[PDB]
This record gives structure tokens, C-alpha cells and sequence, in this order.
RNA sequence: AUGGUGAACUAUGCCUGAAUAGGGUGAAGCCAGAGGAAACUCUGGUGGAGGCUCGUAGCGGUUCUGACGUGCAAAUCGAUC
RNA sequence: UUCAAAUGAGAACUUUGAAGACUGAAGUGGGGAAAGGUUCCACGUCAACAGCAGUUGGACGUGGGUUAGUCGAUCCUAAGAGAUGGGGAAGCUCCGUUUCAAAGGCCUGAUUUUAUGCAGGCCACCAUCGAAAGGGAAUCCGGUUAAGAUUCCGGAACCUGGAUAUGGAUUCUUCACGGUAACGUAACUGAAUGUGGAGACGUCGGCGCGAGCCCUGGGAGGAGUUAUCUUUUCUUCUUAACAGCUUAUCACCCCGGAAUUGGUUUAUCCGGAGAUGGGGUCUUAUGGCUGGAAGAGGCCAGCACCUUUGCUGGCUCCGGUGCGCUUGUGACGGCCCGUGAAAAUCCACAGGAAGGAAUAGUUUUCAUGCCAGGUCGUACUGAUAACCGCAGCAGGUCUCCAAGGUGAACAGCCUCUAGUUGAUAGAAUAAUGUAGAUAAGGGAAGUCGGCAAAAUAGAUCCGUAACUUCGGGAUAAGGAUUGGCUCUAAGGGUCGGGUACGAUCAACUUAGAACUGGUACGGACAAGGGGAAUCUGACUGUCUAAUUAAAACAUAGCAUUGCGAUGGUCAGAAAGUGAUGUUGACGCAAU
């Protein structure tokens, strides 16, 4: 039976005006307003929520120690490990085949 | 009598186009040093729906020859291009679906899209879902090249004028019936305010050359002269023939 | 806002510069399944948080209270 | 009182019914109960060793 | 248990719009909802979403294609033809 | 005729928000089964499609050519829809 | 609507008590947005006003009242609006908004005349206004007023800015270690520049979990009923922000190498691009335990006395259940010629300019500590009397919260909490009315016309034609059945079983069978008339506000026309002007 009013002056059901019913020490029901939910940061390469990283609404990230904003490998909070596995491999292999192209096409210039 | 519908469209009040959601203008790369002496690589990073367009756009990003940074162009995706694909743009680029080359650099019968009318105008011909142009010959001295646009019109342009190899994606979009009023409704909801359409013949005379009469009827020939005047030109403007097109069309 | 269990740490709080006042609460409480026992919560009002240390052992409790700084303004009950 | 006579089976004849058999209790609900239960019998039975994975796997898809 | 004799997915439209339009829709509908083979990873996990956009469930490559089918007859001949034309230019 | 004031009503577009008891129907996809020399045909489930449907709130305003017709009201009230 | 008291010259109408009803949580309840502007509250008080009255009032007189670092504004951008170099215009002014412009400010270095000149390099982003429902730094519980309260009081937090020391951490291997890994943590330098993320996004379906509500067992209290019956009926048993630890579907890692293919959702997806299995990593929605915090609040009892008003004791405990209800959120799935904003702002990473220790340095993204947080709104109404309709007008006017039974149900009907009981009154019951019902026998003979009215109706079962675009037509049509009470049978969960069964706890569905009554039983409420044809528009949709809803308009579908940009169609007095156009013939424009 105990019903309940908004607390701020805005009477409409907007995404910024979500409510939660709550039972106080007075033994009554009271509304509480509810901040929009935070979403998980995402990998810059592949796009999944990157693990190991806290999830807060954006400005709340400046009230939190830097460990909540990284893991400890190269490109910590930025890209997602598997994505960095790929980055390393390809980097290596390509820099390698650069050496291959150089010496192959070099020999062209000596027998043609 | 009153100003008729087709003259009102021109003040663009409720007739400007609904635009809030669009991706950006589709455009070739600026015709710079790279693209006109050699070629430059990019990667499509996304191919994506554009509100009220029929054909998907491809976001393709490139390095900046003159600054450390990325620069992202917005292309119209040619059928078959894909995320992760490499895109080559330049005079000395190779003939593959997705690359952008000057119509001078490609053999006759080449099939390209989003082609420029003048070099550098960053693409103007064949952009719509399915369309393309075909090179039907070159003429080296005074470097012009000749194409056939989707309309059937043959036209010649600079051989320096760029275009992108292949056809535009999303084809066939128009073989499927709209089926109900609602799907045209949503269709125009994301273009402009041009739907539905009252027949002038259902209006009163104040409203339209066709309006009024005790039965609905056009009352005079509906083929209007070129030299007609605003408020006059409704119906078949400048029509050189009329009636059901019996017999094969196709430009001779 | 803080609870505390290291009875050593606790003491060091109460001798911090910012700590002017304190308070000792006593509750009746019952043990395990059967009988009761005298719970005592030691609260130190720090500048930005209220530290409270619970001593279930009423024994530990007494000879704790006589450790309390002779200068701290303790609130009894 | 009444609730008792209900779960004693009373007051439930055709003359007391007003919503369709569906609305009173959804067909789907009936099914999902049943299907989940067969599904869950199979799991333990497999896990106990009472039945081998191959048999289970057929019973699964028969279920 | 065969549910419908011939309308198939087109049964949502009931009696409306007239058989022949429903016929024509049913075709492209079937075309457009279907699951396709992925050129790159090999699994048949390409589904549509907005016309001419075809994406892979796992492996996640997106290709531009026809409004209602991955590859379009024209696109394909055009692929064949560029192929041929390219061949001349280094041969 | 000349010069001015209106889109607080309403018409239409655009931007940003919010709203819609409970039922009936049972579309694709999927699973198991049956028949048949074959081609192929059937059955029971599962699922939950639609400018679908019964019907509130909503929005509308069909008939009574009902009330009222110096009104509650310069357009309302009731039933029915 | 009624009785009585109180008050007052005066009481159908004020106040209080009693009784009778009502609204029935889709409210006549509890709040707000627009709009009003003091109507709020108190004291006084009736000349006018409240179409009877008046001692009452939203009236009249005199006063009191609206407290913020956290609630809004303020900041940001949206459609759009609009200055500026310019270009038109006789001119009022019109066009353009980054446009044909020499369009500007930051980090510190340089100073030890001295205060800010120049020495590097960047950055070229080019006004501004535009949301009290969009984006967005941060506050809660208890108490308190005649009238304010997330604003005051108490207590306990948190954000931003500014100051900064103390402790810790780090360093002789200078800029931390640990883990095979996913990743861990109390910390663990980082300029220009670049990049990535968050902000940030449709809709509907079922399935999973949360919260509050609903139902309910034991116990401890108070209340009601008790001729008789009821271990009964009703009611209290509560826990905020914030903080520590813990907590998760998803995802990811290591071991491993799969056909007899396995795993698996209600919904058929997944695996040699590494499944099933076993082990681990992660997000902290959400929940749990503790701190906040029992000292609060709730419920009682026992003393006290004109008094402020106390004072003293207790108890405030342990459980259960689910296709419940509302809302929240997840992993999925359907749909699209529809694919469902922006900017401010915050963080991260790549980079390595630079700076920095052993006789002692570097560190404020770890803890603790210090100072500060302006300006305006804040009362009340939000409507059958505080707004708009000349008015206290049966009209109109955006929204949130939402109990019990019956029942499919937010329906109707009855009830709890709250709130009303307002609306001139008395006596009679003629005609004629308005609104609500009934009628023998006949049954549309009435009438332009079955207008009005009557009939039908739920659910379960059975049965169902022409014709068809095979989807329908269809609840076609036509039928039986239905209460009460007493039984029967089927449908589940959870545990231990060497490497067949046992035991217990908790649910209304469905079908069968007895008995039973003035043959009644969807018992009120609720709730389709059906059929055969002609005309006509395919359909859903649209309009003449206030005499026309239709066959009129629209629509998909069909067909015709114009146009490749130096363009088609259209705007403008003109123009370095404008719509289509973030466009390009699968397009735009016109029939
Ligand atoms: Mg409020
Ligand atoms: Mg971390
Ligand atoms: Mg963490
Ligand atoms: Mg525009
Ligand atoms: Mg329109
Ligand atoms: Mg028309
Ligand atoms: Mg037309
Ligand atoms: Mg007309
Ligand atoms: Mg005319
Ligand atoms: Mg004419
Ligand atoms: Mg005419
Ligand atoms: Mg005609
Ligand atoms: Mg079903
Ligand atoms: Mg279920
Ligand atoms: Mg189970
Ligand atoms: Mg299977
Ligand atoms: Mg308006
Ligand atoms: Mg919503
Ligand atoms: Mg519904
Ligand atoms: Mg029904
Ligand atoms: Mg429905
Ligand atoms: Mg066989
Ligand atoms: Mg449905
Ligand atoms: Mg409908
Ligand atoms: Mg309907
Ligand atoms: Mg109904
Ligand atoms: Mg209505
Ligand atoms: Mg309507
Ligand atoms: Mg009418
Ligand atoms: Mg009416
Ligand atoms: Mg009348
Ligand atoms: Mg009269
Ligand atoms: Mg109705
Ligand atoms: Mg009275
Ligand atoms: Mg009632
Ligand atoms: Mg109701
Ligand atoms: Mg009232
Ligand atoms: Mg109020
Ligand atoms: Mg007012
Ligand atoms: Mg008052
Ligand atoms: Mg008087
Ligand atoms: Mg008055
Ligand atoms: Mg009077
Ligand atoms: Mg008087
Ligand atoms: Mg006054
Ligand atoms: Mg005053
Ligand atoms: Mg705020
Ligand atoms: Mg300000
Ligand atoms: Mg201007
Ligand atoms: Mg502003
Ligand atoms: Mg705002
Ligand atoms: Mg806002
Ligand atoms: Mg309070
Ligand atoms: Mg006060
Ligand atoms: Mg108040
Ligand atoms: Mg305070
Ligand atoms: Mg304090
Ligand atoms: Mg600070
Ligand atoms: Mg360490
Ligand atoms: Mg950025
Ligand atoms: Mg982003
Ligand atoms: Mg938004
Ligand atoms: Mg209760
Ligand atoms: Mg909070
Ligand atoms: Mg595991
Ligand atoms: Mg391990
Ligand atoms: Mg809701
Ligand atoms: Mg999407
Ligand atoms: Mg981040
Ligand atoms: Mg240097
Ligand atoms: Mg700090
Ligand atoms: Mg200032
Ligand atoms: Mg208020
Ligand atoms: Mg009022
Ligand atoms: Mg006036
Ligand atoms: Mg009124
Ligand atoms: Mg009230
Ligand atoms: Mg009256
Ligand atoms: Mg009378
Ligand atoms: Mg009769
Ligand atoms: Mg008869
Ligand atoms: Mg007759
Ligand atoms: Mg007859
Ligand atoms: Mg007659
Ligand atoms: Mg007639
Ligand atoms: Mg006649
Ligand atoms: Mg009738
Ligand atoms: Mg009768
Ligand atoms: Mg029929
Ligand atoms: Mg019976
Ligand atoms: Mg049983
Ligand atoms: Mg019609
Ligand atoms: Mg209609
Ligand atoms: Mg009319
Ligand atoms: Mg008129
Ligand atoms: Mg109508
Ligand atoms: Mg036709
Ligand atoms: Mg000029
Ligand atoms: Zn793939």
C-alpha cells in the first residue's frame, strides 16, 4: 500500500529520472533516485568489454587509482591482450619479411 | 488562385531534407600529390548503413602524407569490399574492386563507380545502389576518356578524372515491393517530406491547373511546354512523346 | 564509516593529531546459541570518518579503556 | 477458508472458469517445466554413470 | 508437420496485398534472411543487416553486397571482368 | 489601398521526451516420429510472425435525426458506436 | 443523508462526537510540469461576494511564512536562431556563419635593473543564443514548524577547487613486484603529439535474476469478538547514503586433442580458427556479513501531575512459498528500401622531450591531515473552486506511485489505507415529460426504412457450407455442458549411494467418480445476433473542429514525363542568394 513520490521536481519518466523504492529506518517506504548504469570500457581493436578494468560513469574515473584503469601488459587498459598477441606476431613477421623483400629484390639488381 | 504544391517546395520550409542521422557526405579523397603521381594505401575500417541512402558507406582511413595522424574518408562501398581490406588510390594503382583510379589508367570495359565529372570534384557519377559506369574508350591526345553512365547517356571526361573500381553495393533494392503504405511512409520519413501525393485532379482550381470540374479530369493536354512558367508546369513537362512504351528501349 | 580490528592500529589512531573526541558504546548481545555477553564498541571520531572497533571479549574491553589517552574527550555510553 | 477449498480442489468446474484454458495456465509454461525436468534428469543420470553419453545424447534430442 | 501449403514465411501478411506481390516478396525475404557461407573463415555464418551489409557471426568480417543477397549476379560478372582486364595489364 | 501584428487554436515538417489492462490467432526457423522401390509424402511437438484480431485506457465521433436547444456548454451530456 | 452537544443575537448549512454511505488505488488518495501569484498559515471578522444560508470560505482586515557546495537553474550541444571581413538593397534592411578575411591563446622558458619585454615549439578549433523531460561532479537517514525542509537541527558522507606537510611506497639493478597465462596490487615520474574508450542511444517477444509489494508458519506484544463457536480476527516486529570484505550471467586463460561426433537453450547454436572435461582470470548489476547502528525509529508496561511535561523499565526474534504484481537488469531472439542524436566532459593507451639517488634523492593517480564552495528559484493550487473557457462553468489541459477478493485481467462489482460526505431546502406524487423497467395472444401487419428496443454473449467439448489470392472465409452455421459438496488419478524440488530404491519439504492445474437441490448453476457483474445476395471502395489508414466519415482523399501496385550538374523542378527585389543536396538516374523532380 505505501506509495511514493518523486524527490526532484521533474515528474516524468526519463532515463535521468529512474527511481528505486527503499525501506528506511523509520519503517517507511521512500523513493531514491538512481544514476544511470555505467557501461564497460571497450577494446579499441576488437571491441569487447576489456577485462581487468573497473567500470564507472566517465567523470568517476578521475576519483580512482590508476590501477583501476589498467592491466599491466603493453597497451593495458587500451586493447585486449589477444589483440596484442596479434599485434606483436604480425609486427615481428612483417619486419622480418621486410628483410626478405630487401635482399630478394636486391639480387634482382645483380642478375637481370 | 493559390501557389501550387510544386512551387512551394522551393522555399524549402517543410521540404528541407531529414538529415540528423546521416553519416556524412560520401566523397573521394582530395586529389593530392600522392593520388596523382603514385598511389596511397588505406583500410576500410567499417562498412555501414547511411540513413536514407540505399547503399552502404565504407569508412576508409589513410595516413596523412604531411602530418603524423590519421585521416578518415567516407566512401560508398563497392560490392564486395570488406572490413580489413586494403584500398589503393592513385594513378599508379592496380585494377581491383575497391581501388580508385583515373579513367585514363584503365582499359576499355572497366567497370567503375562514384566517378568525378571534373578531376578532383571528389566523385559525382553513379553513386546509387547498384549503379556504375563503363569505360567505352579513350582518346590520348587531349586526354579525354569516354563512358556510358547508368542513364544510357554516353559522355566524355578528363582522363585524369577518378573513379572507383567495381559497382556500388546494395543492388536489387527496388525489385522488392513496398507492399504497404507504411513502408513507403518510413522510407520517405528518412528522406524528405514528399509523401503521400494528392492528385491535382482531386484539388479545387485555386490549388492546381488540374483542379475542379464536376468529374475528375485534366481538361486540357497534360503535356506542358518547356517555356511554361511557374504554376503552369505540372504534368508531363516538355514530353516529346507519351503513351505506353511499346517495343524495346535501350539506347542505340 | 570504517571498522577496525587491529587493536594495535586502533591505539595509534587515538593519538593522532586530529582526534579530539571518542565514544564507548555498550550493548547487551547473546552468544552462539545460548547465554548473553557484553559487547563494547570503541568509536574514534576522526576528521573525515568514524572508526569503530568492536571488542566482544568484555575482558579485553576493561583494560583497553584504561589505555585510552588521558587527554582524549571520551563519551561514555 | 476459500483458499483452502481451492487447494482441496473445490470451486473449479466448467461453471467457475472464465478465462480460456490457456490464460489460466499457458501451454508454454507447462512445456518449459516438463522439458527442463527431462533435461535435468538426463544430466544427473549421465553424471552418475547410470547412462552413457551416447545414449544420453539421443535421449536429449528425443526429449 | 507441414504448416502451410505455399505462403511460407509470407504467411504474416494474411490475405492482404494479393498473391502475386506476396510471391515476389517471399523470394527476396528468403534470400535476405538466410545464413551464408563466409569467404574468409569458412563457417556459414554471414547474415544480413540493412541492405547490402553482410557480416560474419564469428570472425566478424563485414562485406558490402546485394540488398537481399550476398553476391549479386552483376557484381559477380563484374568481378570476373575486372579479373580478365587486369590479366592483360601485367601479362 | 498602404503599413503593420499573429502558428497560445489548428495544418505540416524537423529536434528532444513520454505513453498503450487482459484475451484470440498461430507465420518462418527448430526438434522428434511415420509411410514409400524410388521420387518424395505425411504426423506430433517447439517457436511466437502480422500497417492480424476480441476488447479497456487512449485516440475518433456512427445512430438515436436521444438529452439540452434563453444549455453545464457560442458544440456540451447520455446510450450506442 | 441522520441524531446530539458545543458556539453564537441568530445554526437545514460552522465545530466536535455518534451513526449512515462514497470515492474503491485507472482514487474524491499522495505529489509534480505548464499557468496562477500569495490563493499557503494564524488571529480578527460578515457590509459586498460564495444565483437558499452563513457564526464558514480560495471572501474582508491585520500579521507571519519560502534557509541548499550535493535539488533545479547556471555548463553542453539538438532542430534552429544570429553578430563579424564581406556581397545586395534608395533605404527600413536582406544574404552568408567559415563564408573569396592579415580573424587567435596556451604552456613554460627567458628575469634575479624588474617586472613581464621575448627566446622555442606547438594549436589553427573562427562568435554567440537555443533543453527547469536530452547530455551532466557530489547527500543521506532520524527529528523538528501554525505555515519550510534531500535546504533548518542532529548524526553520518561525498564532489570540486585550492593549499600542503607526516606516514607509507620507490631508488646503489634508479623510474615496484608478483602470476606459464587470462591478470594481481595501497602506491609504483611521464611534456609535445597521436590514438582508443566512456558520454552514446530503435522496437517487440519469451526465458533468467534483483528489488519493493502480495501471500504465509512459529514466537513475543497491544487491540477486537466471545449466549454459543473459533490455539481466533485485526495490528507492531524496521534499517539510509556511504565504507570494508564477499558476491555474476557474459567473456577470457592453462592443461588437453574430439566420429560412435559431442556440448547445449523454453527458443539450434557451438567445436581442429581447438569442443566436451578439469583447473583458473575478469566486470561488481545485484545480493550477503559487518561498520554507519540502536544511541534511531516501531510496539508495550509500570510510576509520577495544572505545570515545561517528564521519569523508569521492557520487547523490537526465527523462518517459509511463487507461470504472483509492479519495476529494474541480464544473456538471447524477431523485424526493417526504417538499422534507430549531438556536444561539453572524464579516463586510458602509444610516445619518450625531459627530470631524478647513496651520503641520499625522486614520488601526491596509496593513507591521513588544512582551507573554501557565490548568484536566482524553493510557500501553495495543479483542478466538477487556485490554470484556459466573461464565472467557484457537467467543457479543456503533460506526467510518477498504486493494497485484498471475485475473475483471463490495471474490466465491472465489494472492501483496507488515505480522502470525502461538497452540489438550496420543505411538503406532496395531477397532466404532460426526462431517464429506468415490465406486459397476455399475435409477431414488422408499424415505418421511407426494424428507427428504437429485444434477442445473442463467458468457458469446455462436439460440429462446421459456398467461394478463395490456399493465408482465409470461422466464434461460419449448428449443438451439448457449467452450482454445492465428498472422493479418485496424473503432473515436481532437494539431499548422502563401491571406483535398484530410500527420505522429506513445498505448489493450483487438468481429467475422472460419487452424493445433493423446487433442473438450478458464465445465477449479480461481465458478455458477438446469425444467414443468402446486389451496388461500391481492394485492404489498414485520411478529411469538412461546430449539420456530410462516404463510394470522397491516401495507399501499395501499374504507366507516362523531365534531367549527367555549365543540369531538371522550384525560391528571391537583388546578390560572392536559396530548396532538392550529407543528393547523382536502384536518383531527384512532375503527372
Ligand atoms: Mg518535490
Ligand atoms: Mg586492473
Ligand atoms: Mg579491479
Ligand atoms: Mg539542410
Ligand atoms: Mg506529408
Ligand atoms: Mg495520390
Ligand atoms: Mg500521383
Ligand atoms: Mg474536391
Ligand atoms: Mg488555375
Ligand atoms: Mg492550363
Ligand atoms: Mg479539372
Ligand atoms: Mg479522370
Ligand atoms: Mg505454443
Ligand atoms: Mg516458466
Ligand atoms: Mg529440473
Ligand atoms: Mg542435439
Ligand atoms: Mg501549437
Ligand atoms: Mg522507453
Ligand atoms: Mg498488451
Ligand atoms: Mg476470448
Ligand atoms: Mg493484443
Ligand atoms: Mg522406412
Ligand atoms: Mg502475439
Ligand atoms: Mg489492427
Ligand atoms: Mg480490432
Ligand atoms: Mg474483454
Ligand atoms: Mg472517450
Ligand atoms: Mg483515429
Ligand atoms: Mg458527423
Ligand atoms: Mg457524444
Ligand atoms: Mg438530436
Ligand atoms: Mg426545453
Ligand atoms: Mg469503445
Ligand atoms: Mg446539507
Ligand atoms: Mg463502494
Ligand atoms: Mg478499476
Ligand atoms: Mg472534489
Ligand atoms: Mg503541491
Ligand atoms: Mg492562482
Ligand atoms: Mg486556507
Ligand atoms: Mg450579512
Ligand atoms: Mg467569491
Ligand atoms: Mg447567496
Ligand atoms: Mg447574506
Ligand atoms: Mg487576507
Ligand atoms: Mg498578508
Ligand atoms: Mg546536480
Ligand atoms: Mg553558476
Ligand atoms: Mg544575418
Ligand atoms: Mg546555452
Ligand atoms: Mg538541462
Ligand atoms: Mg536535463
Ligand atoms: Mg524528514
Ligand atoms: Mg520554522
Ligand atoms: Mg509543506
Ligand atoms: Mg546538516
Ligand atoms: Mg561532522
Ligand atoms: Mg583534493
Ligand atoms: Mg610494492
Ligand atoms: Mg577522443
Ligand atoms: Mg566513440
Ligand atoms: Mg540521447
Ligand atoms: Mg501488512
Ligand atoms: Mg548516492
Ligand atoms: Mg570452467
Ligand atoms: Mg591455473
Ligand atoms: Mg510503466
Ligand atoms: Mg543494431
Ligand atoms: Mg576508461
Ligand atoms: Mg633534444
Ligand atoms: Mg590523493
Ligand atoms: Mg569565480
Ligand atoms: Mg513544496
Ligand atoms: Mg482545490
Ligand atoms: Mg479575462
Ligand atoms: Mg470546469
Ligand atoms: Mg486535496
Ligand atoms: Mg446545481
Ligand atoms: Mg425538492
Ligand atoms: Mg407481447
Ligand atoms: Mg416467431
Ligand atoms: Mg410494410
Ligand atoms: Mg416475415
Ligand atoms: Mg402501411
Ligand atoms: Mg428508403
Ligand atoms: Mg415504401
Ligand atoms: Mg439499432
Ligand atoms: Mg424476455
Ligand atoms: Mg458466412
Ligand atoms: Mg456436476
Ligand atoms: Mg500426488
Ligand atoms: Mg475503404
Ligand atoms: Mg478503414
Ligand atoms: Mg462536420
Ligand atoms: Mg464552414
Ligand atoms: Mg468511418
Ligand atoms: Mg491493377
Ligand atoms: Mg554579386
Ligand atoms: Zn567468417
Amino acid at each position: 500500500a505505501q506509495r511514493v513520490t518523486f524527490r526532484r521536481r521533474n515528474p516524468y519518466n526519463t532515463r535521468s529520472n529512474k527511481i528505486k523504492v527503499v525501506k528506511t529506518p523509520g519503517g517507511i517506504l521512500r523513493a531514491q533516485h538512481v544514476k544511470k548504469l555505467a557501461t564497460r570500457p571497450k577494446c579499441g581493436d576488437c571491441g569487447s568489454a576489456l577485462q581487468g578494468i573497473s567500470t564507472l560513469r566517465p567523470r568517476q574515473y578521475a576519483t580512482v587509482s590508476k590501477t583501476h584503469k589498467t592491466v599491466s601488459r603493453a597497451y593495458g587498459g587500451s586493447r585486449c591482450a589477444n589483440c596484442v598477441k596479434e599485434r606483436i606476431i604480425r609486427a615481428f613477421l612483417i619486419e622480418e619479411q621486410k628483410i626478405v623483400k630487401k635482399v630478394v629484390k636486391e639480387q634482382t639488381e645483380a642478375a637481370k | 488562385g493559390r501557389v501550387i504544391r510544386n512551387q512551394r517546395k522551393g522555399a524549402g520550409s517543410i521540404f528541407t531534407s531529414h538529415t540528423r542521422l546521416r553519416q556524412g557526405a560520401a566523397k573521394l579523397r582530395t586529389l593530392d600529390y600522392a593520388e596523382r603521381h603514385g598511389y596511397i594505401r588505406g583500410i576500410v575500417k567499417q562498412i555501414v548503413h547511411d540513413s536514407g541512402r540505399g547503399a552502404p558507406l565504407a569508412k576508409v582511413v589513410f595516413r596523412d602524407p604531411y602530418k603524423y595522424r590519421l585521416r578518415e574518408e567516407i566512401f560508398i562501398a563497392n560490392e564486395g569490399v570488406h572490413t580489413g581490406q586494403f584500398i589503393y588510390a592513385g594513378k599508379k594503382a592496380s585494377l581491383n574492386v575497391g581501388n580508385v583510379l583515373p579513367l585514363g589508367s584503365v582499359p576499355e570495359g572497366t567497370i567503375v563507380s562514384n566517378v568525378e565529372e571534373k578531376p578532383g570534384d571528389r566523385g559525382a557519377l553513379a553513386r546509387a545502389s547498384g549503379n556504375y559506369v563503363i569505360i567505352i574508350g579513350h582518346n590520348p591526345d587531349e586526354n579525354k576518356t569516354r563512358v556510358r553512365l547508368p542513364s544510357g547517356a554516353k559522355k566524355v571526361i578528363s582522363s585524369d578524372a577518378r573513379g572507383v573500381i567495381g559497382v556500388i553495393a546494395g543492388g536489387g533494392r527496388v525489385d522488392k515491393p513496398l507492399l504497404k503504405a507504411g513502408r513507403a511512409f518510413h522510407k520517405y520519413r528518412l528522406k524528405r517530406n514528399s509523401w503521400p501525393k494528392t492528385r491535382g485532379v482531386a484539388m479545387n482550381p485555386v490549388d492546381h491547373p488540374h483542379g475542379g470540374g464536376n468529374h475528375q479530369h485534366i481538361g486540357k493536354a497534360s503535356t506542358i511546354s518547356r517555356g511554361a512558367v511557374s504554376g503552369q508546369k505540372a504534368g508531363l513537362i516538355a514530353a516529346r512523346r507519351t503513351g505506353l512504351l511499346r517495343g524495346s528501349q535501350k539506347t542505340q | 564509516a570504517r571498522e577496525i580490528t587491529d587493536i594495535k592500529q586502533f591505539l595509534e589512531l587515538t593519538r593522532r593529531a586530529d582526534v579530539k573526541t571518542a565514544t564507548v558504546k555498550i550493548n547487551k548481545k547473546l552468544n552462539k546459541a545460548g547465554k548473553p555477553f557484553r559487547q563494547t564498541k570503541f568509536k574514534v571520531r576522526g576528521s573525515s570518518s568514524l572508526y569503530t572497533l568492536v571488542i566482544n571479549d568484555a575482558g579485553k574491553a576493561k583494560k583497553l579503556i584504561q589505555s585510552l589517552p588521558p587527554t582524549l574527550k571520551v563519551n561514555r555510553l | 477458508a476459500h483458499a483452502q477449498s481451492k487447494r482441496e480442489g473445490r470451486h473449479s468446474g466448467y461453471g467457475k472458469r472464465k478465462g480460456t484454458r490457456e490464460a489460466r495456465l499457458p501451454s508454454q509454461v507447462v512445456w518449459i517445466r516438463r522439458l527442463r525436468v527431462l533435461r535435468r534428469l538426463l544430466a544427473k543420470y549421465r553424471d552418475a554413470g547410470k547412462i552413457d553419453k551416447h545414449l544420453y545424447h539421443v535421449l536429449y534430442k528425443e526429449s | 508437420a507441414k504448416r502451410t501449403k505455399k505462403v511460407g514465411i509470407t504467411g504474416k501478411y494474411g490475405v492482404r496485398y494479393g498473391s502475386s506481390l506476396r510471391r515476389q516478396v517471399k523470394k527476396l525475404e528468403i534470400q535476405q534472411h538466410a545464413r551464408y557461407d563466409c569467404s574468409f573463415c569458412g563457417k556459414k555464418t554471414v547474415k544480413r543487416g540493412a541492405a547490402g551489409i553482410w557480416t560474419c557471426s564469428c570472425c566478424k568480417k563485414t562485406v558490402a553486397g546485394g540488398a537481399y543477397t550476398v553476391s549479386t549476379a552483376a557484381a559477380a560478372t563484374v568481378r570476373s571482368t575486372i579479373r580478365r582486364l587486369r590479366e592483360m595489364v601485367e601479362a
